[PDB]
RNA sequence: GCAGUCAAGCGUUCAUAGCGACAUUGCUUUUUGAUUCUUCGAUGUCGGCUCUUCCUAUCAUACCGAAGCAGAAUUCGGUAAGCGUUGGAUUGUUCACCCACUAAUAGGGAACGUGAGCUGGGUUUAGACCGUCGUGAGACAGGUUAGUUUUACCCUACUGAU
RNA sequence: GUGGAUUAACGAGAUUCCCACUGUCCCUAUCUA
């Protein structure tokens, strides 16, 4: 929502949406269909076989791009925040694509409805239905790396923590050795844990706890090493841009 | 729960007691389980399973005379 | 064609025919599974309807919304004077 | 100062009723409510288990102090019986003959002074300073009309509802003869009268009551030793923030 | 056309008889029925003098109405007063079974304690219970004098 | 923009009562109330709490309170009657009284 | 019952009671109350021209001066007249509160009584004064 | 689903299908409600939506305040006016059907009810208890 | 964005209240010409003024009661008809 | 669908005459989730009322399996037809689409069940008007109005009764 | 290409809304020849 992202509701790769749209459209359409029916019942049959599938990718699109957030809407610190874990450029393209293919099951929809509408027998309704379902299939099977990169993102930040950027907040901050994390362990209840090894948090943590009855904050810092500008990982970019960001103490 | 915590809680408590034992006896099982498959599914998903046994019969071999080819 | 508005049947289906009973006592088709080592009880008895009236009970019923409240309910009154015993029937078991 | 449920809501007033001398408690389901008063409490005032009118809203249907009971006319003499039964002869229970039959709705009361619903009868108001042998005094709660539920009064402070005005807040401290003050209950109610029961040495809450609702009303109602109930100038800065 | 208190359609084309579930016309009640869970809420005798009395009421009654049973009379016997409605009407024979099986519900359970038992009269809009109660709200009137 | 913007002024300030009479009104406090030993429920000296006797006596909705049980009358033979509440056609209540 | 009785006495078609109207007529600031009365969008004469004995709204003030001068009016006002028939009357003609019904009759015939009767002549005059020179078409502006 | 009600309701004959107009008791600012949909109702071929005392409904308002109209609301019904029955035995109505404004938790938007409250109704919601003066 | 209320300007298309339309044209009115086309006796309010055009119109309801709807589609009719200044 | 690289079987032992399963890339961007007020719908002999059965290609309810499945809430599968699957609004009508309520508002068959069980409209004419065409009589499946099919007591089936 | 365009009253002419009123309906029951 605005500060947690346990909510988008899964995603698939492409073989498997294939298979999730076209046998849905399979089992809850009816597929006896006669020589013999009037040519208003072989145009219906097959117009609707047409419509469902495309109205079927349609849902599992347009969950997905209601689902992921918006990087450009949302706070600053949190815009740098997934930022530096997810690349801007790769996150804003994929969901461009799945807009993209989005619009392009509309028109294939629309386009061979039309074509349904003047169809004279059963072969020719059977093979105009049958290019429709193709195109589809050949737009949701070019589909294929985004989908796995916004898999791999919604498992990611499904985990994230929860920081309001506008109440009471204690930052910590040091060189990577633990210090920091013990500190938090004492003052408050959390799991991370102390190890003489440097790198032991590679993330950001947050705890909680209660001064004179309000409710404060304590984020705890991975650590920065010693580099100048740009020499940095996305590590320490999670903690200078925390303390860029985090209106605290 | 914040950042991974399932791994954390795995090294901090463990597994299962039972928890290997099952994964040995499931992939042990696994070989008798998919000619069961093949023989007992009709119908649509039949076609799908032997879609997807060739497939992986082919890959297999691809990757047998691809190794050997590449290391000698 | 299919009916395009689902509705349950009318009436059931277990309860036919809805013919004319074969005399004024109905029959008892069942009776209490005997145990062998409590008392000799009867298990039925027969008497007569007379009407009915209301009465108002104290309600004792933990958990409900009634629980130490007053509640009027209708109730039916038997008319049953003491039974004869005059007789004796015996039944094997065959296989029919 | 403690945090209770009836069954899952937050409404203590509405299925309680606290004084200095017994307590009433509304029946059903389980021991779990009269047992939280109890281990509160303990043997030293009596606790009723009662029920008025055949329903589990006894807090806004009875209104008593320290002397008296006061039961609207829609109870029954069974239940009537009951309470006399079960309390001592040293409080008097009256059944009046009332148009607003939510008596603890419409009137306000500790053991001195009572506010009222201004369109109460004058034999009601006799009765009033008959059985409980108070101060009856007309008057709204910043123009509300239900002074018990929008307001929660005690000999040592009161609370009302937090949209009521400074000179409002005046008039009626001058007239009740305690310390008053604003706020809210059960995470941001107004009716803090229906939320929160209140005697000279308990005050019993909703689970959803926050920390700084609960300091402010032990602050005013002086319960702990450490509340003197000028404690608010050392507890601004809570307020601020909140 | 032909009346509204019908079935409209009693068949298709397939199959080409009417169905044994479609609802015709015919014999309605007279019809055998046995009704389980009905608890007994008082065994009465008929030596009493007082049975339909509580504890709550000290007056001298039996259960019989003011006027009799509408379309029985007087009681004069023992009796069984069960909860609810019974199959049949009037002064017909009921057979009384025990319970088939042991019912693991607590309203069978319970234990009824009457407070009150109506003995007005059914046969019109009965307003008094006993005829002492009816001769003294009326008083004295022109024969009785 | 307002007075440490006006949601807070009725709240943080208290209303003092200015006295206007000479009548003494204390907080009174039975002394019985004063006589407790404060109930610690990790302890074995714990007093009975009915919720006990509710758990070894069945269930939640399963027990069965008396409510008779806690009267104070004169005898104590006299806690398990009954009220008569009708005689003929009149309230035995509408005559209780004394004298 | 049949339909006439069944189309008047309807209880979304229920009017007011005697002795809700006897109360009215006591205590002659109800009856400055009742006779200066807002504007209202669904009263007949946009809340005004009102009998408080029929209570009922009337068009224009002309449609009041002929009420008052009907027939109609008179049976409503004999109607209003003594004790008013509370179920203190049933109760005593029962046996029981006869001492409270006791203390309610010589009440009403001491003080309740005269001060209504004042009342009501004060309102017959003050009526009788101002339905005098009234045109019969009616100004639509409400103020 | 029952939102906001304490316990259990038992069954009370229903009074006004879908298509009624009740009036409003509270001080909110309405003058009369229109009931288009009934909370937790079931579902029957050609059988109405119906409400009892005590029910949370979905209503408009067509007389009253400009800015309470157009728009949906919940609403609790306080007066039937159609004769049920009490357990304690008698049957009973009132003059006229009435009801409050209400948020789906409910909770009550205007300060005061008019008029008496059936008992059931102010049994089942607690906030509607806590705003009326004259319960039966 | 009231596309009923955009297109009520011009030719009625199936109006069920138009009290949304009323005040929509008393902000869009000048008062030099309403007073003289109705002879508006006081206050401007759309409640009062839909008022004393049901008793000047005579649309009254059983009892007495003016009745608004009507009146204020015989407004919305005045300016399909063109009695009141626009441009 | 078109174009290219493959490469197990292949041309009943030939690889490159000539195929060629499984793959793999290209081509279809208001190409950084942008625009798109759109229902780009289909449908002319059926639609509605009433009522009963059957299929499973399962929406809900029962029991299981997998998933980064903490809890809660979901998603994808397996068995399964015992049981349910609504009230309205709206364009000629229906589907589709909206407004709610709901555990859920699954999909189909029975002469596209039920045109001599009943009804609006057609089959189904004759009166009249407008538009277009024709010198004209007239025509138009272009538009709008008004307009006659009317058993059962027979055999069987079914429901009850001797 | 400048019979055409309006029209009060009248109509067993055609279409759409409102108030009143109701067994049209929820949801049926009872009575007379
Ligand atoms: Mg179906
Ligand atoms: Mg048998
Ligand atoms: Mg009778
Ligand atoms: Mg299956
Ligand atoms: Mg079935
Ligand atoms: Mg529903
Ligand atoms: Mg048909
Ligand atoms: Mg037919
Ligand atoms: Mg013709
Ligand atoms: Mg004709
Ligand atoms: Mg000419």
């Amino acid at each position: 929502m605005q500060l947690s992202w346990k909510d988008i509701p899964t995603v698939a790769p492409a073989n498997d949406l294939l298979d999730i749209v076209l046998n849905r459209t399979q089992r809850k359409t009816p597929t006896v269909i006669r020589p013999g029916f009037k040519i208003t019942r072989i145009r219906a049959f097959y117009m609707r076989k047409v419509k469902y599938t495309g109205e079927g990718f349609v849902e599992k699109f347009e969950d997905i791009l209601k689902g992921f957030p918006n990087i450009n809407d949302v706070h600053p610190f949190h815009r740098d925040l997934m930022d530096t874990l997810y690349e801007k450029n790769h996150y804003k393209i994929s969901l461009a694509a799945i807009s993209r293919a989005k619009s392009l099951v509309e028109q294939v929809a629309r386009d061979y409805v039309r074509l349904l509408k003047f169809g004279q027998s059963l072969f020719q309704c059977k093979q105009l239905k049958r290019a429709a379902l193709g195109r589809m299939a050949t737009i949701v099977k070019k589909l294929r790396d985004p989908l796995a990169y916004l898999e791999q993102v919604r498992q990611h930040i499904g985990r994230l923590p929860s920081i309001d950027p506008n109440t009471r907040t204690l930052l910590i901050c040091g060189y990577p050795n633990v210090g920091k994390s013990s500190f938090l362990r004492c003052i408050t209840k959390s799991d991370v844990d102390v190890q003489p090894y440097a790198f032991t948090t590679k993330s950001l943590y947050v705890g909680h706890f209660d001064y004179k009855y309000l409710r404060f904050q304590a984020i705890d810092t991975p650590g920065i090493l010693d580099r100048p500008t740009e020499e940095m990982n996305n590590i320490e970019m999670q903690s200078i841009y925390a303390i860029a960001h985090l209106r605290s103490c | 729960p914040q950042n991974d915590y399932i791994e954390r809680h795995i090294k901090q408590h463990g597994k299962r007691l039972d928890h290997e034992e099952r994964k040995r006896k499931r992939e042990a099982r696994e070989s008798h389980k998919i000619s069961e498959r093949a023989q007992k599914l009709t119908g649509w998903k039949g076609k799908q399973f032997a879609k997807k046994r060739y497939a992986e019969k082919v890959s297999m071999r691809k990757k047998i005379k691809a190794h050997e080819q590449s290391k000698v | 064609s299919h009916r395009k508005y689902e509705a349950p049947r009318h009436g059931h289906l277990g309860f036919l025919p809805r013919k004319r009973a074969a005399s004024i006592r109905a029959r008892v088709k069942a009776f209490p599974k005997d145990d062998r080592s409590k008392p000799v009880a009867l298990t039925s008895f027969l008497g007569y309807k007379a009407g009915m009236t209301t009465i108002v009970r104290d309600l004792d019923r933990p958990g409900s919304k009634f629980h130490k409240r007053e509640v009027v309910e209708a109730v039916t009154v038997v008319d049953t004077p003491p039974v004869v015993v005059v007789g004796v029937v015996g039944y094997v078991e065959t296989p029919r | 100062a403690t945090r209770t449920q009836f069954e899952n809501s937050n409404e203590i007033g509405v299925f309680s009723k606290l004084t200095n001398t017994y307590c009433l408690v509304a029946v059903g389901g389980s021991e779990n409510f009269y047992s939280a008063f109890e281990a509160e409490l303990g043997d030293a005032i009596p606790i009723v288990h009662t029920t008025i009118a055949g329903t589990r809203i006894i807090g806004r249907m009875t209104a008593g102090n320290r002397r008296g009971l006061l039961v609207p006319t829609q109870t029954t003499d069974q239940e009537l019986q009951h309470l006399r039964n079960s309390l001592p002869d040293s409080v008097k229970i009256q059944r009046v003959e009332e148009r607003l039959s939510a008596l603890g709705n419409v009137i306000c009361c500790n053991d001195y002074v009572a506010l009222v619903h201004p369109d109460i009868d004058r034999e009601t108001e006799e009765l009033i300073s008959d059985v409980l042998g108070v101060e009856v005094f007309r008057q709204t709660i910043s123009g509300n009309i239900l002074v018990g539920s929008y307001c929660s009064l005690s000999n040592q402070g009161g609370l009302v509802h937090p949209q009521t005005s400074v000179q409002d807040q005046e008039e009626l401290s001058s007239l009740l003869q305690v310390p008053l003050v604003a706020g809210t209950v059960n995470r941001g109610s107004s009716v803090v009268g229906a939320g929160m029961v209140v005697n000279d040495y308990l005050a019993v809450t909703g689970l959803d009551t926050t920390a700084p609702e609960l300091s402010v009303i032990e602050s005013i109602f002086r319960l702990q030793d450490a509340q003197p109930e000028s404690i608010s100038g050392n507890l601004r800065d809570t307020l601020i923030e909140t | 056309h032909r009346g509204l208190r019908k079935v409209a359609c009693i068949g298709a084309w397939h199959p080409a008889h009417v169905m044994w579930s479609v609802a015709r016309a015919g014999q309605r009640g007279y019809h055998s029925r046995t009704s389980i869970n009905h608890k007994i809420y008082r065994v009465g005798k008929g030596d009493d003098e007082a049975n339909g009395a509580t504890s709550f009421d000290r007056t001298k009654k039996t259960i019989t109405p003011m006027g009799g049973f509408v379309h029985y009379g007087e009681i004069k016997n023992d009796f069984i007063m069960v909860k609810g409605c019974i199959p049949g009407n009037r002064k017909r024979i009921v057979t009384l079974r025990k319970s088939l099986y042991t019912n693991t519900s607590r309203k069978a359970l319970e234990e009824v304690s009457l407070k009150w038992i109506d003995t007005a009269s059914k046969f019109g809009k009965g307003r008094f219970q006993t005829p002492a109660e009816k001769h003294a709200f009326m008083g004295t009137l022109k024969k009785d004098l | 923009s307002q007075s440490r913007i006006n949601n807070v002024l009725n709240k943080i300030h208290v209303a003092q009562p200015q006295a206007r009479d000479d009548v003494k009104r204390t907080p009174f406090i039975p002394e019985s109330v004063k006589n407790l030993k404060k109930y610690d429920p990790e302890d074995p000296n714990r007093r009975k709490l009915a919720r006990d006797i509710e758990a070894e006596n069945g269930g939640a909705g399963v027990f069965n309170v008396n409510l008779k049980d806690k009267y104070l009358l004169e005898d104590d033979e006299w806690k398990n009657d009954i009220m008569p509440e009708i005689l003929d056609g009149k309230n035995v209540y509408d005559f209780l009284d004394p004298e | 019952m049949g339909r006439y009785s069944v189309k008047r006495y309807k209880t979304k078609r229920r009017t007011r009671d005697l002795d809700l109207i006897y109360n009215d007529l006591s205590t002659k600031e109800s009856v400055q109350k009742l006779l200066n009365q807002p504007l209202d969008e669904t009263k007949p004469g946009l809340g005004q021209h009102y009998c408080i004995h029929c209570a009922k709204y009337m068009e224009t003030a002309i449609a009041l001066k002929t009420h008052l001068k009907g027939k109609v009016h008179k049976r409503r006002v004999k109607e209003l007249r003594g004790v008013p028939y509370t179920q203190e009357v049933s109760d005593a003609a029962a046996g029981y509160n006869l001492n409270k019904f006791l203390n309610r009759v010589q009440e009403i015939t001491q003080s309740v009584g005269p001060e209504k009767e004042s009342n009501e002549a004060l309102l017959k005059e003050h009526l009788d004064s101002t339905l005098a020179n009234v045109k019969t078409t009616e100004p639509t502006l409400p103020w | 689903s029952g939102n906001g009600a304490q316990g259990t309701k038992f069954r009370i004959s229903l009074g006004l299908p879908v298509g009624a107009i009740m009036n409003c008791a509270d001080n909110s600012g309405a003058r009369n409600l229109y009931i288009i949909a009934v909370k937790g109702s079931g579902s029957r071929l050609n059988r109405l939506p119906a409400a009892s005392l005590g029910d949370m409904v979905m209503a408009t308002v067509k007389k009253g305040k400009p800015e309470l109209r157009k728009k949906v609301m919940p609403a609790i019904v306080v007066r039937q006016a159609k004769s049920w029955r009490r357990r304690d035995g008698v049957f009973l109505y009132f003059e006229d059907n009435a009801g409050v404004i209400a948020n789906p938790k409910g909770e009550m938007k205007g300060s005061a009810i008019t008029g008496p409250v059936g008992k059931e109704c102010a049994d089942l919601w607690p906030r509607v208890a806590s705003n009326s003066g004259v319960v039966v | 964005e009231e596309d009923i209320l955009f297109r009520g300007v011009v030719r009625v298309e199936h109006v069920t209240h138009p009290e949304q339309y009323i005040p929509g044209v008393l902000k869009r009115c000048q008062v030099k010409h309403l007073e003289r086309t109705y002879e508006i006796s006081g206050w401007k309010d759309a409640t009062e003024f839909i008022e004393i055009l049901a008793r000047k119109q005579g649309r009254l309801l059983k009892g007495g009661e003016p009745d608004e709807s009507g009146v204020s589609k015989q407004i919305l009719n005045d300016f399909n008809r063109g009695k009141i200044p626009w441009f």
